[PDB]
């Protein structure tokens, strides 16, 4: 274990970063920050605290924990909070890719 | 430092 932004081991401190965060977006600062993010200050760009994985362009349906497992599959942060099983089912859907054919 | 878009 070795955080990418050790000053964030505290979510409360990640909460503090979402002010310029367009409140209009479906993704609330409580969720994002909780999912290990923090707003970088521009647009809707938030980074992870324990893998520093960057994520922009968010849609009404995009869920923080969710997206944080789909593109940043290797985060020691997500893999420790929500577990591997959670990360699996996130990826294993695609259950739709074998239905489309 | 790039951004790994979600959508
Ligand atoms: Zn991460």
């Amino acid at each position: 274990y070795f955080p990418q932004y050790p000053e964030y081991a505290i979510e409360t401190a990640r909460l503090r970063t979402f002010e310029a965060w367009p409140r209009n977006l479906k993704q609330k600062p409580h969720q994002l920050a909780e999912a290990g993010f923090f707003y970088t200050g521009v647009g809707d760009r938030v980074r992870c605290f324990s893998c520093g994985g960057g994520l922009m362009d968010w849609n009404d349906n995009d869920e923080p924990w969710e997206q944080h497992a789909l593109w940043l599959s290797q985060c020691r942060f997500v893999k420790l909070m929500k577990g591997q099983l959670y990360i699996d089912t996130v990826a294993a859907k695609p259950v739709l890719a074998e239905e489309k054919e | 430092p790039p951004f790994i878009s979600l959508n």
